[PDB]
């Protein structure tokens, strides 16, 4: 088995590196793993360095990957930039084996925003029209927008863009009420909160 | 230089641990020696494995799955088997999942769906694995494959 | 009377002999971080002189101390060790320090007056330093 | 009939009384001590012989004054010895000439003592005596006192035996040590001399005298006197036995001695007293 | 002249000092996941940290370590997190001695036992550290503590 210390990363602009851990629980397992970072078009463009870029885990270990920014500051300065850490699994008959992609966000978040961290969920607005629910962020930061109700109607997951929108699908045989929730930088989910129209 | 002990650290949410089971073939020219049901064969044993998410952190509660590798030939969807002298030809192994639905090879991260998961608790994701023809006649020789298994986080 | 007698005399107080002619005191081992602060000291040593013999007339004893000081009053440190001194003092608690003189009766019933001291060593500006402690308290008596 | 002194001083003539001053040298002898020699003092002479003889006679109620009137000897007059304080009237010495010739007069006192004296200081008066003077031409007498004073420091003795010295001072060594005290005692007869001390005491067998020291004295020290070696206690008759012309020593040594307990260092004093007795 | 006291003595080296290396440091106790916190008193596993000593007193014997700094207000015996709204609340840091006992925070010298050392020679003090439940749920976020480090020489 193989697993990640975390299921995003937060990159703040100027720090010289953040860790990820990575770790095998199984004594008779012996993995190659395979890191790096993609942007959010899924091509490796070369922002980030991840050491060691390639190791190998035999047994039950854990090994602390980190990741590097090379930008030189060309990313917006004005909200997060959306990238994926990748961690591939490889283990050393006629069988298909396989191999394990772990795959989380990696945000580059630009120094002296206004809205702290925490403060962006409540800010999250919605429109009511069509078959469609739109969601709307004026915040700098990427919102994970999990558990949203029409009434007890569960609708998609969304993933908010900064300064932008998403839009899901929605039935009108739905309830009226409107509710949500947030994975924050460490994985936790927030309270959930009343979905404000308009 | 007063003797000071800086502590730092932090706690979080963890993912899952992905385990991945390797599917086995046995066959030794099973529905081969009596094949050619016209060029779309399908109709092969399928032999099942999981994946098992296990354990959870508190976090995981949807993940988007795909399966990548070298797509066949002769379709887009099936996986090519191996390509060596000691090797089966005109067949590609076909990935279907629980609801014996054809996986989409190689497929973007926009076209996945959500599999919801239980928070906490341990979670198995189930896919079969059965081979199909892309040619008449297929050959005698081995099946041996890789292919890549990918669990993005919510 | 018939005759009158004057009979006139003097009693002069002549000298003891000294017991203690070089009366050892061993410190032993003190230790740096027990001395850091400045007043530190050692534990008192307790020291006698002796003095027997007296001869008849010398009721009293005057010993008077001299040694080489340092900048503190105290006695100064002659051994490696720094920022420690040595003090002396009388049991009835006062500083011996150099020129200072103490004066004991003779007790009558043993023909004999001892000097009852302490010593120990202290470091007044603190941050006592590795090394050896050496210092002699030369004294000489004079008797009424 | 006209007198002057051995100093050449003019004893003034008259009926009334004259102040002598003389110089007496006393000793003791055997029977009666002598205590003054007047006749080597005063001489006298007529100044008109020619024609008149004066005659001079020692009448009675002469006497010894001062600190000697409680005593009582002899006079001896013209050689021969009369009771004194005179009883009666002495026979007359004649003055016949100008040659001044001695007034003969010695005075005596009884032994009353074995070696006692009687201090008499220059300036003061030792015997009145009373003269009565009579001539040759007329039966007209008169009498006049001659005061004899003395004009030397003399110690009259009172007794049979004299000492060396009547004050010695002596001085001890540093204590502790000793001194020996020279006196002596001499009797001009063979006669049973014995002595006693006296003094200021401090233990209750009174053998140690105490330290009179005025000046920055010792403590618990104090003055012993010993013979040969024995101890000398105060008021206790020390005996001499036969003592005579010889000079005899009381063979006395000074000595420390200690009282108190603790003992100060300072200056030591003491006056003893001797006293001599017939024993 | 006549008489003298001749007194003798030596001042001895009984302590070390700290190193350069560890006046001051930092202990990174790395991720931890959250769902590892089942009840009040859980644990997670232990950081190794250490002190050096050099150079150090011929006539050193042992040393009392003790560990200073604000406590958490639900348990005295741990180290405080900085209360800010990033921080993991619910979490005290623990300290522990070379054998994995706990040596508490603000202890005094009575507490703490002593820790024998080499005279003459340089020194090593060897400890852990790791967290400890105080409340639960366990909220996730920033681990940040200071401790200044006492040494008291025998």
């Amino acid at each position: 088995g193989v697993a990640l210390g975390a299921t995003r990363v937060i990159y703040p602009a100027g720090q010289k590196q953040e860790q990820l851990a990575v770790t095998n629980n199984d004594e008779n397992s012996t993995y190659l793993i395979q890191s790096w970072v993609e942007n959010a078009d899924g091509v490796k463009d070369g922002r980030f360095i991840v050491t060691p870029p390639l190791f190998a885990m035999k047994g039950k270990k854990e090994n602390t990957l980190r990741i590097l920014d090379a930008t030189n500051n060309q990313l917006p300065q004005d909200r997060e930039s959306l990238f994926w850490m990748n961690v591939k699994a490889i283990p050393s008959e006629n069988t298909l084996q396989l191999a394990i992609i772990s795959r989380i966000k990696l945000y580059y978040r630009p120094a002296k925003l206004a809205l702290p961290p925490d403060q962006a969920a409540e800010k999250l607005r919605f429109r009511r029209s069509a078959n469609s629910l739109t969601l709307i962020n004026p915040t700098p930061y990427y919102l994970t927008v999990t558990e949203l109700n029409a009434g007890t109607r569960v609708l998609e997951n969304a993933l908010v863009p900064p300064m932008g929108e998403s839009t899901v699908k929605l039935p009108s045989d739905a309830g009226s009420n409107i509710t949500y929730r947030t994975i924050n930088d460490y994985g936790a989910l927030t309270p959930k909160m009343t979905g404000v129209m308009e | 230089a007063d003797s000071t002990i800086t502590i730092r650290g932090y706690v979080r949410d963890n993912g899952c641990s992905v385990a991945a089971e390797s599917t086995n073939f046995t066959v030794d020219l099973m529905e081969n020696a009596a094949k050619q049901f016209n060029n779309i064969g399908a109709t092969t044993p399928v032999v099942p494995f999981r994946i098992l998410l296990s354990p959870c952190g508190n976090a995981v509660s949807a993940v988007k799955v795909g399966f990548t590798g070298v797509a066949d030939s002769h379709n887009a969807n099936l996986l090519a088997l191996e390509n060596t002298v000691s090797a089966a030809a005109g067949l590609g192994i076909q990935l279907l999942n629980e609801q014996q639905n054809q996986i989409p090879l190689n497929a973007p991260s926009s076209a996945l769906s959500w599999t919801t998961l239980t928070p906490g608790k341990p979670n198995t994701l189930n896919f079969y694995a059965r081979l199909m023809a892309t040619q008449v006649p297929v050959t005698a020789g081995h099946i041996n494959a890789t292919a890549t298994f990918t669990l993005e986080y919510q | 009377a018939d005759v009158t007698i004057t009979v006139n005399g003097k009693v002069v107080a002549k000298p003891c002999t000294v017991s203690t002619t070089n009366a050892t005191v061993d410190l032993g081992d003190l230790y740096s971080f027990s001395l850091m602060s400045a007043g530190a000291a050692s534990a008192w040593h307790d020291v006698a002189l002796e003095l027997t013999n007296c001869p008849v007339g010398t009721s009293r004893v005057t010993a008077s101390f001299s040694g080489a000081a340092d900048s503190t009053g105290y006695y100064k440190n002659q051994g490696t060790a720094q920022n420690i001194q040595l003090e002396l003092q009388d049991d009835s608690g006062n500083t011996l320090n150099t020129g200072a003189t103490k004066t004991v009766q003779v007790d009558d019933s043993s023909q004999s007056a001892h000097f009852p001291l302490q010593v120990r060593a202290l470091t007044v500006n603190g941050g006592a330093t590795q090394g050896t402690i050496q210092a002699v308290i030369s004294i000489t008596y004079t008797y009424s | 009939f006209a007198c002057k002194t051995a100093n050449g001083t003019a004893i003034p003539i008259g009926g009334g009384s004259a102040n002598v001053y003389v110089n007496l040298a006393p000793a003791v002898n055997v029977g009666q001590n002598l205590v003054v020699d007047l006749s080597t003092q005063i001489f006298c002479h007529n100044d008109y012989p020619e024609t008149i003889t004066d005659y001079v006679t020692l009448q009675r109620g002469s006497a010894y004054g001062g600190v000697l009137s409680s005593f009582s000897g002899t006079v001896k007059y013209n050689g021969s010895s009369y009771p004194f304080p005179t009883t009666s009237e002495t026979p007359r010495v004649v003055y016949n000439s100008r040659t001044d010739k001695p007034w003969p007069v010695a005075l005596y006192l009884t032994p009353v003592s074995s070696a006692g004296g009687v201090a008499i200081k220059a300036g003061s008066l030792i015997a009145v005596l009373i003269l009565r003077q009579t001539n040759n031409y007329n039966s007209d007498d008169f009498q006049f006192v001659w005061n004899i004073y003395a004009n030397n420091d003399v110690v009259v003795p009172t007794g049979g035996c004299d000492v060396s010295a009547r004050d010695v001072t002596v001085t001890l060594p540093d204590y502790p040590g000793s001194v020996p005290i020279p006196l002596t005692v001499r009797c001009d007869q063979t006669q049973s001399v014995s002595y006693t001390l006296s003094g200021s005491v401090a233990d209750a067998g009174n053998s140690i005298f105490t330290n009179t020291a005025s000046f920055s004295p010792a403590q618990g020290v104090g003055v012993q006197l010993t013979r040969n070696g024995t101890i000398i206690p105060a008021n206790n008759t020390v005996s001499l036995g036969a003592v005579g012309t010889s000079a005899v020593s009381l063979g006395l040594t000074a000595n420390y001695a200690r009282t108190g307990g603790q003992v100060t260092a300072g200056n030591v004093q003491s006056i003893i007293g001797v006293t001599f007795v017939y024993q």
